[PDB]
């Protein structure tokens, strides 16, 4: 829990004297439609009080509650108040510019042309980096060497960190959209890493990955699933990849969560065999909140929950799918804490997906992630990263890890 | 072009 605090201020000739930035349509951080201080006014109420920094989240100022608010809305609020001002702030626990972007990929152009290669300059830029600033330093280092600059680090980087660092470098639907590409190849594919992607994203990354992955592929991610995968898997994959499922309303419809529950409960543990085609509706196109109280609904009338109906009832790769897919629905940040910890538990490390989910997770809830493990397992992940993996490759993972716990 | 304001 990030530290609330309470803030009041005389509004003065000037105002409150801070500058705002965020708002519903005027994201200051990506997926984030909070206000964020990102400016204190030397003289002003707020830099003299001293308490408010920039950074500092707002949550309410007298009357107005300022979350999921316009930007807009949060400027009217904060400008037609009282001359007594009570701010409810949250604490935390970039203001980066085309100078940033361009010193950025100058700095990691010199390390490319070093002799041996500076991997060490270009991990500490990179993995300390946003997607977005990345994508902006790949565009500056294109201006500057006429050059792309993925290309002239697959040249100079090679093994895991290579990897790392060319993953970082797409955007978050190429990356998937890649990964994706690389599970089927082949007969058939790589079951574990195609029901990870396809059961973890949601409506709004399935639409972009979609859309990427016919121009990069020149081919639809649907037909190629189906190309490569068959019998029930095949439709449950099939139907989650579409990114159709129905989005949190924000009315609870308890009479339909009965009946899915009962549903579920009639089409396996019990009857003789499994109504799988009942089970990959219900759990494909209702939301998800939804579904987590079905599951819990579902023990009412079930001898067993949902995860073990599922071992008893399927087996083989649609048995996987679902419980990968129910782990998703019930707990994201501990799904990836237990594949993070299976990657390495063991002989040697299972890097494809140490370094998937690393990447791909960095920006989404590697916070969750990383508090889910701690818990779980006891120890950090920053921890086993550190065990599993050595040299520069471990320094850009445990970045991208972003501390210990 | 993400909007700054000054309050
Ligand atoms: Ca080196
Ligand atoms: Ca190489
Ligand atoms: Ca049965
Ligand atoms: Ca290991």
């Amino acid at each position: 829990s990030e530290k609330i605090m309470e803030i009041k201020l005389i509004k003065g000739p000037k105002g409150l004297g801070f500058s705002i930035a965020g708002g519903v349509g005027n994201q200051h951080i990506p997926g984030d439609n909070s206000i964020y201080v990102t400016k204190i006014i030397e003289g002003g109420a707020a830099h003299k009080d001293g308490k408010l920094q920039i950074g500092d989240k707002l949550l309410a100022v007298n009357n107005v509650c300022l979350e999921e608010v316009t930007h807009e809305e949060a400027v009217t609020a904060l400008k037609n108040t009282s001359d007594f001002v009570y701010l409810k702030v949250a604490k935390p626990t970039s203001a980066y510019t085309n100078f940033d972007a361009e010193r950025d990929a100058l700095n990691i152009e010199t390390a490319i042309k070093t002799k041996g290669v500076d991997e060490v300059t270009i991990v500490n830029i990179l993995t300390n980096r946003s997607n977005e600033q990345r994508q902006d330093i790949a565009f500056a280092y294109q201006r500057r060497t006429k050059k792309e600059l993925a290309s002239a680090l697959k040249s100079a980087l090679s093994g895991h960190l290579e990897t790392v660092i060319l993953g970082l470098l797409k955007t978050p639907a190429q990356y998937d959209a890649s990964e994706l590409k690389a599970s089927m190849k082949g007969l058939g594919t790589d079951e574990d890493s195609l029901i990870e992607i396809i059961c973890s994203r949601t409506n709004q990354e399935l639409q972009e990955i979609n859309r990427v992955y016919k121009e990069m592929y020149k081919t639809d991610l649907e037909k190629d699933i189906i190309s490569d995968t068959s019998g029930d898997f095949r439709k449950l994959m099939v139907a989650l990849a579409k990114g159709r499922r129905a989005e949190d309303g924000s009315v609870i419809d308890y009479e339909l969560i009965d009946q899915d529950a009962r549903d579920l409960y009639d089409a396996g543990v019990k009857r003789k065999g499994t109504d799988v085609p009942k089970w990959i509706s219900i759990m494909t196109e209702r939301s998800v909140p939804h579904l987590q109280k079905v599951f819990d609904r579902y023990k009412s009338y079930s001898p067993y929950d949902m995860l073990e109906s599922i071992r008893k009832e399927v087996k083989g790769d649609l048995e996987n799918a679902f419980l990968n897919l129910v782990q998703c629905i019930q707990n994201k940040p501990l799904y990836f804490a237990d594949r993070l910890y299976d990657s390495m538990k063991g002989k040697g490390t299972r890097d494809k997906v140490l370094i998937r989910i690393m990447v791909s997770r960095s920006e989404v809830d590697m916070l969750k992630i990383r508090s889910e493990f701690k818990r779980k397992y006891g120890k950090s992940l920053y921890y086993y990263i550190q065990q599993d993996t050595k040299g520069d490759y471990q320094k850009a993972l445990l970045y991208l890890c972003g501390g210990d716990d | 072009h993400f909007r700054e304001t000054e309050v």
